[PDB]
């Protein structure tokens, strides 16, 4: 969170950045799901 | 690519699904190469195909 640009933080910081082959997410959860029916692709 | 934000949105599969799309029809190849329609399934000798 140190050196930011452009607008304001979208945060609700409160629990662990994930490691994902994407790359890392704020907010995520991990879990070990299955889902065949994917409606938001990450 | 971030010179000037150029992001490249990754293909919406890892390359292991579409490696085991290939390996489906792979094995299906024969598996439809009897009868018309997606009904049955004719896991044949490959050869005998
Ligand atoms: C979830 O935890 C497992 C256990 O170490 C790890 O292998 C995996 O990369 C984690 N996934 C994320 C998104 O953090």
């Amino acid at each position: 969170s140190s050196t930011m640009s452009q607008y304001s933080r979208s945060t609700r910081s409160m629990y662990g950045p994930l490691q994902t082959p994407v790359g890392c997410v704020l907010g995520l959860v991990n879990s070990s799901l299955f889902v065949e029916d994917c409606k938001l692709p990450l | 690519q971030y010179v000037a934000g150029y992001k490249v949105l990754p293909p919406l599969m890892d390359v292991n699904m579409e490696a085991a799309y290939t390996s489906s029809l792979l094995g299906s190849i024969a598996g439809v190469g009897w009868t018309a329609g997606l009904s049955s399934f004719a896991a044949i000798p490959f050869a005998q195909s």
